[PDB]
C-alpha cells in the first residue's frame, strides 16, 4: 500500500481564499509557531543536574574494563587467550608464563583504551568471566599514557568496582 | 505534572492541544529497574531425541552456482512477473 | 520453571495514535478582517 | 546487537512496556515538528520547489530510498522485496508528487508515522522463542551451556578465535536503510 | 602481600623490577608505580584445603552458571592435593 | 600474448609525445604555484625537481605503462593549479623532515641489522 | 489559591534546607534547591536523596 | 481513456494526450527497424514476439485505462517512453551485432571461485 | 519449514531467473561467456571487457529486462588470476524487482571504457575504483581521487598493498606543517592464521588438481 503526501486541493470558493489571504496578510501560521514555542517554555525542562544526578543506565552497560577475581580472590583469568583473538581492535595484548604454583596465569593483560571500542566481545569471549567491563565512564584523563591500561591497572580497577559489577552480572547472566 | 492548572491552561491553549495526557518526560509508568530473573526458552532442536546434525547442515547444504549455460518454438520470458500497482492506503489515501 | 521473557500483556498493548493532530483552531478569515478593521475605526474615532 | 543468526541477547523484562509508553507520546512530538515547520512560510520558501529532480534522472543517478520516493517513484524495498518479517506487517509508503525538497520532507515525517505503525504491530505481535539460531556452529552457545556441555566449549572456543566458516560465493544483500 | 625492590619500587606479583639505572624508571618520578597489593599466589595458598571423600569431584567454583567451566579433577593422588585448573583452590581426599 | 590493447598510445614514439607537452605544462606552472601556494623554495629547484620524478621511471619500455604514468602525472598538475592540494601536499615531494638515509655499506651496518 | 500554595512550598524549601544557611549552601554549591527524603549515607559524607 | 489524467505521478514524466496512436506508430517503428536485422538473430524473434503482439490490443482496444492491465507495464505515459528505449535499443544492437561467437574465450580458469 | 535452522529455498524464482539467464544468453553469444544462478536466487552474467556498454544498455532499455538501477560496481583483486581485477556491476529492475550481476576481467593496463553513458550514476563510481584498485576507465569525464589523500601514492585496496600503507603524518614544529614519514607502528598487526587445517564444507571442494 501507499499514500500521497502532497496532493493538495485548494478549494477556489470565495470562503476558502479568504482564509488564504488571511493566512498571508495576518501571519496566522507564523503566530501558530509563536504559540507553539510559548507552550514549550511554560513546560518544565528535562536537564539532569550532572554530576548531582546522572543519566539512567542499565545493568548491561558497557564502560571501563576491569579484571575480577574469584570469591577466594585468585584471578579468574587463566590466559585462555580468547579475548584478544576476538578483540576487533587488537587492543588486548597478553603473554602467559609459568607460575610458581603451576596455576600459570598471565604476566601481561594490557588493554589500550584508545584502541579498544567497547563492544563487550571480551566478556562474551571469556569462559570464566575474568575480563568484564564495568559501569564506570568517568575514567577520563589528560595524558594519553594513562589510557594504556596494564595488568596491574585492571586488577586494581577490578578490586575497586567489584562491589558493582558483581551485582550487574548477578542480575544479567541469565540473559547471557 | 507539579505545574498548577493555571499555566497548564496556558500550555493547552497556546499549543491548541492538551499536553497533560502525554508528556515528553517519564514518570511512575516506567517499569522499575529490578525486574525479576527470566527463564529464557530453549532451542527448537534442543531435544535429546533424534537431533542429528546430519539433518540441519545450513552451511553444508549450500551448493555451487548451478551450471545452466557455459561458453566451454521459443518464448519470451521475464526475470519475474511485472510489478503490481498497489492501491491507495484505505486508512488515509490523500494527505 | 515456566518460560519467562519480555512479553506483551495478554490483551496486547493499547492502540498507538499516529495521525497528524494539527489543530483546527482560530477564527474565520472574514472575522479576522472584520475584527481587524473593527479595531481600526475605533482608533481613528 | 544484530549478529548473523539473530540477536545477541534478549530484551530485558518490561522493556517492551517502556517503549510502549514512548510510542504513545511520540505521535505528539511529530505534531510538534509539523506544527513548527510544515505550514511555516519561511520553512516552505526555503524548501519548496528547491532541488527538484525528475523520476528518470533520479533513477539513473542511482538514487535510492526516499530520494526516489520523493519524486513519485513507486518503489520501496520493505514492500517490493520484503526481507525479514516486513512481509507480515502493513504500512503505507509515503510517495511524493513533486520531487522537490518539500515533498521529501512530508514523505519523511509521514515515514515517522508509518514507522510508529510498525512499532505497534510488532509490539502486539512479538512471538516467544529463542534469540539466535539453534546451530552452535554459527551461534555461540548459551553461557549456562558453555560451562556444563563440552560441545558448547569447543563451539564457543573456535567461534571466538577462528569463527564460523562461510561457504564460498558472493551476495549483494539489499535493505532499505532510512537514508 | 607485596615486597619492595632495592629502589623501593614495590615489585608486582609477576616479578617486574626496574634495575638501578634503567632510564625508563623516570616515568614513575613525581607519580606512583601502580601496584596491586593483593597478590593472587599467596592470597589463595592460605585458603583452606577442601576435604571431600570421593575419587572425582566437580569444581564449578561456586555459582555454576556464574563460576567457571565445571571440571572433573581426579582425587587419587596422595602425594599432593589435586586442584582445579581454573579455580586453583585445592581438593584433597581424607585418607582417600 | 604479445598482441595487446593500446590504452592511449600505439607506439613508444607517441608515448614521449604525451610526455613532452605534459612536461611543458609541468614546466610552465612552477612560477605560479610557487607564488600563490606561498612557499619558500625557489623556482629553479622546483624545475629540476620536476626533472627528478620524470627520471626514476624513465626506464620502462611498455607503451601502456609509460603513458599510464602520463595520465598518473597528468592527475596532479590540475590538483595543484586549482589549489586543491595543500602546502603540506607539495612539500611532501620535497622530502625534508627525514635525516639522510645511509648509502655506504658501513653506514647501514652501523645503524642496524637491516639491508 | 494555587499561587499561594506554590509560594507556600518555597518557605518550606527553606525549612527543609536547614534554614537559611543550608539553602544558601546548596544553591551556591549544587544549583539545586529541591529537598527529598533521606535514602542513605556512605562512609564519606556523600549525603544522598 | 476517459478524462485526461492531470499528472502521471512521476515528475518529469508528462501526460501525453494522444497515447494510443503514439504507441501505434512507435510500435510499427521497432518492427520497421527490426527489418534490417537478420532472421536468425535471437533479438528479432524476441522482438516480434512482444512488439506486434503488444501492438495487438493497442490497435484493437482503444481505452488506455484498460490498456494499463493489457501490458502490465504501468502507466501508458511511460510505456511509450519504454517503447522509445526499445526503439533506441534496437538501434544499439544494429551496431553491436552480438550473434557472432565469443570475442575471446575466458583466459584459462579465471572463473571457478574460490581460488 | 520443518528445519527452522536452515534457510528455506525458493525454486520458483530460481528457474525463472535461470530461464531469464538463457534468454539474455542467446541474444549475445559474442559477449555472454558465462551465466550462473546461485543457490540464493542470484543471477550472474559473466561478460567480456568490450561489453560494458551493450549488455548494460541492453539490460537498461529492454522490455523483458528493464534493469535501470545501478546498484553498485566493484572490483575483486584476485592475485592468482591472470586478470587480477574483476569489475562487478549490479543492476536492479523496478518492474521485475530482480537483481542482475555482470562481471568483467581486467589486468592493470587493460582499460574499460566508461559506462557513464549507460548509467550516469557511474560517474562517481569509477573515481574510487580507480583510486582503490587502479583500474583506469577509458573515455570518462573525470578520473580524480576522492577517497585517497591528495597526492597519495598507490592503490590501497590492491591485495598487495599493506594495511598500514607507507606514509604516516605528524605535525613537525621545525617547518610548522604536517609531514609524512615512512610508517612505523607502536605495535605491529598480530596477524592470525585461523584457517583450520581440516577441510570445510565439501560441497565447493576443489577438484583433484
Ligand atoms: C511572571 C509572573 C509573576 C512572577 C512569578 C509568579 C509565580 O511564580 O507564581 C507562583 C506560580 C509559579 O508558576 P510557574 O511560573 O508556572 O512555575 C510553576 C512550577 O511548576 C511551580 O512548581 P513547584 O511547586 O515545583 O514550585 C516550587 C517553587 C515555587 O516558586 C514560586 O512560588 C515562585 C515565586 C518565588 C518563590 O520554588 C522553587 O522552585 C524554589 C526556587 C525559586 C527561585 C527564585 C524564584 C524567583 C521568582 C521571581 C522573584 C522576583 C523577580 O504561579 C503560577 O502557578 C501561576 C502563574 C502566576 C500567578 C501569580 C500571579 C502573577
Ligand atoms: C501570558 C501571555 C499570553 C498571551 C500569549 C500570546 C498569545 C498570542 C500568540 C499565541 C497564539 C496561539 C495560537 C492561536 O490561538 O492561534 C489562533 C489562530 C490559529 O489560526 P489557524 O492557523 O488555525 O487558521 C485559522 C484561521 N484561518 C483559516 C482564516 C487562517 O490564529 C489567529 O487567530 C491569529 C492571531 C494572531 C494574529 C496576528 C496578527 C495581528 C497582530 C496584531 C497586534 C498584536
Ligand atoms: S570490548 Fe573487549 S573484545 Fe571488544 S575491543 Fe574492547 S577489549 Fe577488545
Ligand atoms: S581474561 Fe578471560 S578471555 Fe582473556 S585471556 Fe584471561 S581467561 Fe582468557
Ligand atoms: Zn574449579
Amino acid at each position: 500500500t501507499y499514500k500521497f503526501v502532497n496532493m493538495r486541493e485548494p478549494s477556489m470558493d470565495m470562503k476558502s481564499v479568504t482564509d488564504r489571504a488571511a493566512q498571508t496578510l495576518l501571519w496566522t501560521e507564523l503566530v501558530r509557531g509563536l504559540g507553539m514555542t510559548l507552550s514549550y517554555l511554560f513546560r518544565e525542562p528535562a536537564t539532569i543536574n550532572y554530576p548531582f544526578e546522572k543519566g539512567p543506565l542499565s545493568p548491561r552497560f558497557r564502560g571501563e574494563h576491569a579484571l575480577r577475581r574469584y570469591p577466594s580472590g585468585e584471578e579468574r583469568c587463566i590466559a585462555c587467550k580468547l579475548c584478544e583473538a576476538v578483540c576487533p581492535a587488537q587492543a588486548i595484548t597478553i603473554e602467559a608464563e609459568p607460575r610458581a604454583d603451576g596455576s600459570r596465569r598471565t604476566t601481561r593483560y594490557d588493554i589500550d583504551m584508545t584502541k579498544c571500542i567497547y563492544c563487550g566481545f571480551c566478556q562474551e569471549a571469556c569462559p570464566v568471566d575474568a575480563i568484564v567491563e564495568g559501569p564506570n565512564f568517568e575514567f577520563s584523563t589528560e595524558t594519553h599514557e594513562e589510557l594504556l591500561y596494564n595488568k596491574e591497572k585492571l586488577l586494581n580497577n577490578g578490586d575497586k568496582w567489584e562491589a558493582e559489577i558483581a551485582a550487574n552480572i548477578q542480575a544479567d547472566y541469565l540473559y547471557r | 505534572a507539579s505545574a498548577t492548572r493555571v499555566i497548564q491552561l496556558l500550555r493547552n491553549w497556546a499549543s491548541g492541544r492538551d499536553l497533560q495526557a502525554k508528556l515528553q518526560l517519564r514518570y511512575q509508568e516506567i517499569s522499575k529497574r529490578t525486574q525479576p530473573p527470566p527463564k529464557l526458552p530453549v532451542g527448537p532442536s534442543h531435544k535429546l531425541s533424534n537431533n542429528y546434525y546430519c539433518t540441519r547442515d545450513g552451511r553444508r547444504e549450500a551448493m555451487p552456482p548451478s551450471i545452466v549455460m557455459s561458453s566451454q518454438e521459443k518464448k519470451a520470458v521475464t526475470p519475474a512477473p511485472p510489478i503490481k500497482r498497489w492501491e491507495l492506503s484505505k486508512d488515509q489515501p490523500y494527505l | 520453571s515456566k518460560v519467562k521473557q519480555d512479553m506483551p500483556p495478554p490483551g496486547g498493548y493499547g492502540p498507538i495514535d499516529y495521525k497528524r493532530n494539527l489543530p483546527r483552531r482560530g477564527l474565520s478569515g472574514y472575522s479576522m478582517f472584520a475584527v481587524g478593521i473593527g479595531t481600526l475605526l475605533f482608533g481613528y474615532w | 546487537y544484530i549478529r548473523p543468526g539473530g540477536v545477541h541477547q534478549d530484551l530485558p523484562l518490561g522493556l517492551l512496556d517502556d517503549i510502549y509508553e514512548f510510542s504513545k507520546n511520540f505521535s505528539f512530538r511529530i505534531d510538534e515538528l509539523e506544527e513548527m515547520l510544515t505550514n511555516n512560510r519561511i520553512w516552505r520558501n526555503r524548501t519548496v520547489d528547491i532541488g527538484v529532480v525528475t523520476a528518470e534522472d533520479a533513477l539513473n543517478y542511482g538514487f535510492s530510498g526516499v530520494m526516489l520516493r520523493g519524486s513519485g517513484i513507486q518503489w520501496d524495498l520493505r514492500k517490493t522485496q520484503p526481507y525479514d518479517v516486513y512481509d507480515q506487517v502493513e504500512f503505507d509508503v509515503p510517495i511524493g508528487s513533486r520531487g522537490d525538497c518539500y515533498d521529501r520532507y512530508l514523505c519523511r515525517v509521514e515515514e515517522m508515522r508509518q514507522s510508529l505503525r510498525i512499532i505497534s504491530q510488532c509490539l502486539n505481535k512479538m512471538p516467544p522463542g529463542e534469540i539466535k539460531v539453534d546451530d552452535a556452529k554459527v551461534s555461540p552457545p548459551k553461557r549456562a551451556e558453555m560451562k556444563t556441555s563440552m560441545e558448547s566449549l569447543i563451539h564457543h572456543f573456535k567461534l571466538y578465535t577462528e569463527g564460523y566458516q562461510v561457504p564460498p560465493g558472493a551476495t549483494y544483500t539489499a535493505i532499505e536503510a532510512p537514508k | 602481600g607485596v615486597r619492595t625492590s632495592p629502589t623501593g619500587e614495590k615489585v608486582t606479583h609477576t616479578g617486574q623490577a626496574y634495575d638501578d639505572g634503567d632510564y625508563r624508571r623516570v616515568r614513575f618520578s613525581d607519580r606512583q608505580k601502580e601496584v596491586n597489593e593483593n597478590f593472587a599466589i599467596d592470597l589463595i595458598a592460605e585458603q583452606p584445603v577442601s576435604e571431600v571423600g570421593s575419587r572425582v569431584i566437580s569444581c564449578d567454583g561456586g555459582g555454576g552458571a556464574l563460576g567457571h567451566p565445571r571440571v572433573y579433577i581426579n582425587l587419587d593422588k596422595e602425594t599432593k592435593t589435586g586442584t582445579c585448573g581454573y579455580c586453583g583452590l585445592q581438593f584433597r581426599q581424607p585418607h582417600h | 600474448g604479445t598482441s595487446v590493447k593500446p590504452i592511449f598510445s600505439r607506439d613508444m614514439n607517441e608515448a614521449k609525445r604525451r610526455v613532452r607537452e605534459l612536461y611543458r605544462a609541468w614546466y610552465r606552472e612552477v612560477p605560479n604555484t610557487v607564488h600563490l601556494f606561498q612557499l619558500d623554495i625557489s623556482v629553479k629547484q622546483g624545475r629540476d625537481k620536476v626533472r627528478e620524478m620524470f627520471m626514476k621511471n624513465a626506464h620502462v619500455t611498455d607503451p601502456r605503462v609509460v603513458d599510464l604514468l602520463v595520465i598518473k602525472g597528468k592527475m596532479e598538475l590540475e590538483e595543484t593549479i586549482n589549489v586543491w592540494k595543500q602546502r603540506t601536499h607539495i612539500m611532501r615531494f620535497f622530502h625534508e623532515t627525514e635525516a639522510p638515509r645511509p648509502t655506504d655499506f658501513l653506514s647501514k651496518f652501523y645503524v642496524g641489522h637491516d639491508p | 489559591m494555587e499561587l499561594v500554595q506554590v509560594l507556600r512550598r518555597g518557605l518550606q524549601q527553606v525549612s527543609g534546607h536547614g534554614g537559611l544557611r543550608g539553602y544558601l549552601r546548596v544553591l551556591f554549591r549544587a544549583n539545586d534547591v529541591r529537598v527529598g527524603t533521606l535514602v542513605g549515607e556512605d562512609k564519606y559524607g556523600n549525603k544522598y536523596y | 481513456a476517459g478524462l485526461l489524467k492531470k499528472t502521471t505521478g512521476l515528475v518529469g514524466l508528462a501526460v501525453c494526450e494522444t497515447p494510443h496512436e503514439r504507441l501505434k506508430i512507435l510500435y510499427t517503428k521497432i518492427l520497421d527497424v527490426l527489418g534490417q536485422i537478420p532472421k536468425n538473430a535471437a533479438y528479432r524473434k524476441y522482438t516480434e514476439q512482444i512488439t506486434n503482439e503488444k501492438l495487438g490490443m493497442v490497435k484493437a482496444e482503444p481505452d488506455v485505462k484498460k490498456l494499463e492491465e493489457q501490458l502490465q507495464g504501468g502507466q501508458i505515459e511511460e510505456v511509450i517512453l519504454q517503447a522509445e528505449n526499445e526503439l533506441s535499443l534496437a538501434r544499439k544492437m544494429l551496431r553491436w551485432k552480438p550473434w557472432e561467437p565469443l570475442v575471446e574465450e575466458p583466459p584459462a580458469n579465471q572463473w571457478k571461485w574460490p581460488i | 519449514d520443518t528445519r527452522p535452522t536452515i534457510r528455506p529455498r525458493n525454486d520458483v524464482v530460481h528457474k525463472q531467473l535461470s530461464a531469464f539467464g538463457q534468454y539474455v544468453a542467446e541474444i549475445l553469444p559474442k559477449y555472454v561467456q558465462q551465466v550462473q544462478v546461485s543457490c540464493f536466487n542470484e543471477l550472474e552474467i559473466f561478460i567480456h571487457p568490450d561489453g560494458v556498454i551493450p549488455v548494460l544498455t541492453f539490460l537498461r532499455d529492454h522490455t523483458n529486462a528493464q534493469f535501470k538501477s545501478l546498484a553498485d560496481l566493484t572490483a575483486v583483486d584476485v592475485p592468482t588470476r591472470q586478470n587480477r581485477f574483476e569489475i562487478v556491476y549490479n543492476l536492479l529492475s523496478l518492474r521485475f524487482n530482480s537483481q542482475i550481476r555482470v562481471k568483467t576481467y581486467t589486468d592493470e593496463l587493460t582499460p574499460i571504457e566508461s559506462s557513464v553513458t549507460v548509467y550516469k550514476a557511474a560517474n562517481w563510481y569509477e573515481r574510487e575504483i580507480w583510486d582503490m584498485f587502479g583500474v583506469f576507465f577509458a573515455n570518462h569525464p573525470d578520473l580524480r581521487r576522492i577517497l585517497t589523500g591528495y597526492g597519495f601514492e598507490g592503490h590501497p585496496f590492491r591485495k598487495d598493498f599493506p594495511l598500514s600503507g607507507y606514509v604516516e603524518l605528524r605535525y613537525d614544529d621545525e617547518v610548522k606543517r604536517v609531514v609524512a614519514e615512512p610508517v612505523e607502528l607502536a605495535q605491529e598487526f598480530r596477524k592470525f592464521d585461523l584457517n583450520s587445517p581440516w577441510e570445510a564444507f565439501p560441497a565447493y571442494r576443489q577438484p583433484p588438481e
